[PDB]
C-alpha cells in the first residue's frame, strides 16, 4: 500500500544500502537493545558485550540473510504474504518467536537506516519505510493469524 | 537504569545541546507522518511542515526530556505533573509513547552519527521507556 | 482457523450469551479498565465512576452493536476480512483508534465470558475464543495493514 | 496503585485463599493453550492437563503474587530476585507478562463471581501490570 512517491523514496535509499553490513548491524542492535531475543541465538556464542555482539561473525552472517529477506519483500510489496510464507512457518510454527519482535527488528532497522543516511532519512522517507517494515512483520506473522 | 545507562544518556544528549528544541519538533513530525493515528491528539495544531506550533511543542517535549535526565534518579517526582496531564486530561494511549520514543531514537540517530552506538542506543531506549512508564503511571 | 472442536466449543457457549447485556458489559469494563478509551466516547456523558459507566444507557446500547459485530464474525470465521471491511474503514480511516485497543476489547470480552460462565469457560474453550477475538481485531485493523 | 486499588486487591484475593495454588496452575494452562508461543519457556515441563509440574509451578507463581500484595508498597524490593531471574536467566519476552496477566484475570473471573466487579477488575489489572513492570525492569 505504497504510493509512487513512497516507492520512489524507498527504492532510491535502498539502492545505496550496503547489503553485506546493514543486516548484521540491525540484528546486533536488536540483540543488544532487546536482550531477550538472544534466547533464540544461543548457538552464536559470545553475546556478552555490545562489542562482542556487533563483532560476532555469526551475527553478521545471519543478518545478511535477514536483509536478504527484506530486499525480497521490497520487490514484492504487493504480495508480501506469499513472499514470507515459508519464513512465517519457520518463525511461527517452528521457532515460536512472538511477532512483537518482528515489529521491533523492523524499527531497529529503521534506526540503522537513519544512523547511516542522516539528513537523507527524512520524515517522509521514514513514513514509507514504517509501512514497509510493518507489512513485513505482519506477513511474517501470518501463520499466527 | 544502570550507571552506564545514565552516563550514556548524559553523553548522547549533551551533544544534542541547543538543537534539542528542533529535534523534538522533528520527532513529532516523524511520528505524525509514520503513525497518523497520533495526529488526532492535536486537532487544534497545524501539523504541516515548519509549523510554529509543532516547533513550539517540540521544544516543550525536548525540555521535559532535559528535565528528566537532570533528575534521572527521581523521574516520577520530576515528571509528576506531566503524568497527570497525559493520563488524566489527555488520556494518551500508552501505545503512543512507544511511537514517539521510536521517532526520538530515529531523530537522534540521524543527527548524532558518532554518539548513536549500539550501547548508547540501548541506553537511550531504556531511558525513554522509563519516561514513558512514568507518563503512563497515572491512569 | 478453528478446528471442529473449537468451533463446537465457541458456538455452544455463544448460544447462551445474553446479547442484550454482554456487549455493554464488556464496553463498560473497557472504559473502566483502560480509561483512555473514554476519549472516543465523550458524547456518552457520565463516565466519572465505574457505576456510572456500567449503568450508563448509551454504553449498554452501543455495546449491543459491538456484540452484534462479534456475532457476525462468528458466523463468518473464514471471511473475517470482508465482514469487518466497513467497520475497519470506520475505526481506522475515520476514528483513528489504535488497533491495540481492539485486542484489549477482545480480551475484556473474554473476561466477561469467564465471569458469566465460570467453570464452563474452560482453558480449551478460552483458547478457541482467543483465536476468535484475535481474528476480529486483525480484521478490524486491516485498513492499517 | 491508589488506596482503593490496594483495598480491592486485598479483597479479590483474600477470597482466593487456599485455592491460590490451583488458580495459578489454571492460569498457566490457560496461557499455554491460548498462546502456545509461551510453552517454549517450559521445554522441560510436561504441560499436559493435571501435570504435577504445572501444579507445582502454579503454586510458586501464586505465592509470589501473595508476597507482592503483602508488600504492595515495596514490590521492587520484594520481587527483586524474581526480576533478575525472569530478565537475566530466562530472558522472558515482556509481551508474555501481558499474556499470563490476562489469563490470571480470566482465572479469577471464572472463580470469583461476586468479587470480579468492574472496579476490582480494573484494580487487579493495575496490580498485575505493576508486577509485570517489576519483573521486566532488569533487562
Ligand atoms: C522481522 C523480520 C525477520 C526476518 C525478515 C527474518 C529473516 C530470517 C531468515 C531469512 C532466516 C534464514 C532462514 C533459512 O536459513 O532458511 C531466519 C532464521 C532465523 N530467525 Fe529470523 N527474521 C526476522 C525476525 C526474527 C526475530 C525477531 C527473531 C528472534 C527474536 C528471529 C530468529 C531467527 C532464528 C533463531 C533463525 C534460525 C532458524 C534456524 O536456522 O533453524 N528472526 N530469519
Ligand atoms: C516522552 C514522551 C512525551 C513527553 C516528554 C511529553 C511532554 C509533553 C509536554 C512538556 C507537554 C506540554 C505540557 C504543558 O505545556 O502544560 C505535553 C503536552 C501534550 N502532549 Fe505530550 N509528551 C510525551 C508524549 C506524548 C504522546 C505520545 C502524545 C500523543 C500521541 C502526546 C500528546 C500531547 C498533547 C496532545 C499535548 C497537549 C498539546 C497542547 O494542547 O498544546 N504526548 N507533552
Ligand atoms: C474490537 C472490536 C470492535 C468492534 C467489533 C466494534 C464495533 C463497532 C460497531 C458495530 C459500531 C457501530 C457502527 C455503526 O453504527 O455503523 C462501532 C462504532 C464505534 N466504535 Fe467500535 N468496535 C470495536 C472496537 C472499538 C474500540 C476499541 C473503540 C475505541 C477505543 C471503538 C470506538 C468506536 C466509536 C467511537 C464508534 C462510534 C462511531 C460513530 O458513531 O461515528 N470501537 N464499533
Ligand atoms: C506475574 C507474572 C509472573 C510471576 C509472579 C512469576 C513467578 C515465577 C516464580 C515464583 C518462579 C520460580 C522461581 C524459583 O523457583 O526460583 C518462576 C520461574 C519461571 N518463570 Fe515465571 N513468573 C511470571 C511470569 C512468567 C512468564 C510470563 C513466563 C514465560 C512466558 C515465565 C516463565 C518462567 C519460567 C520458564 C520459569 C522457570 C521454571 C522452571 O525452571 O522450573 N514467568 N516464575
Amino acid at each position: 500500500h505504497l504510493t509512487p512517491e513512497e516507492k520512489s523514496a524507498v527504492t532510491a535509499l535502498w539502492g545505496k544500502v550496503n547489503v553485506d553490513e546493514v543486516g548484521g548491524e540491525a540484528l546486533g542492535r536488536l540483540l543488544v537493545v532487546y536482550p531477550w531475543t538472544q534466547r533464540f541465538f544461543e548457538s552464536f556464542g559470545d553475546l556478552s558485550t555490545p562489542d562482542a555482539v556487533m563483532g560476532n561473525p555469526k551475527v553478521k552472517a545471519h543478518g545478511k540473510k535477514v536483509l536478504g529477506a527484506f530486499s525480497d519483500g521490497l520487490a514484492h510489496l504487493d504480495n508480501l504474504k506469499g513472499t514470507f510464507a515459508t519464513l512465517s512457518e519457520l518463525h511461527c510454527d517452528k521457532l515460536h518467536v512472538d511477532p512483537e519482535n518482528f515489529r521491533l527488528l523492523g524499527n531497529v532497522l529503521v534506526c540503522v537506516l537513519a544512523h547511516h543516511f542522516g539528513k537523507e532519512f527524512t520524515p517522509p522517507v521514514q513514513a514509507a519505510y514504517q509501512k514497509v517494515v510493518a507489512g513485513v512483520a505482519n506477513a511474517l506473522a501470518h501463520k499466527y493469524h | 537504569l544502570s550507571p552506564a545507562d545514565k552516563t550514556n544518556v548524559k553523553a548522547a544528549w549533551g551533544k544534542v545541546g541547543a538543537h534539542a528544541g528542533e529535534y523534538g519538533a522533528e520527532a513529532l513530525e516523524r511520528m505524525f507522518l509514520s503513525f497518523p493515528t497520533t495526529k488526532t491528539y492535536f486537532p487544534h495544531f497545524d501539523l504541516s511542515h515548519g509549523s510554529a506550533q509543532v516547533k513550539g511543542h517540540g521544544k516543550k517535549v525536548a525540555d521535559a526530556l532535559t528535565n528528566a535526565v537532570a533528575h534521572v534518579d527521581d523521574m516520577p517526582n520530576a515528571l509528576s505533573a506531566l503524568s497527570d496531564l497525559h493520563a488524566h486530561k489527555l488520556r494518551v494511549d500508552p501505545v503512543n509513547f512507544k511511537l514517539l520514543s521510536h521517532c526520538l531514537l530515529v531523530t537522534l540517530a540521524a543527527h548524532l552519527p558518532a554518539e548513536f552506538t549500539p550501547a548508547v542506543h540501548a541506553s537511550l531506549d531504556k531511558f525513554l521507556a522509563s519516561v514513558s512508564t512514568v507518563l503512563t503511571s497515572k491512569y
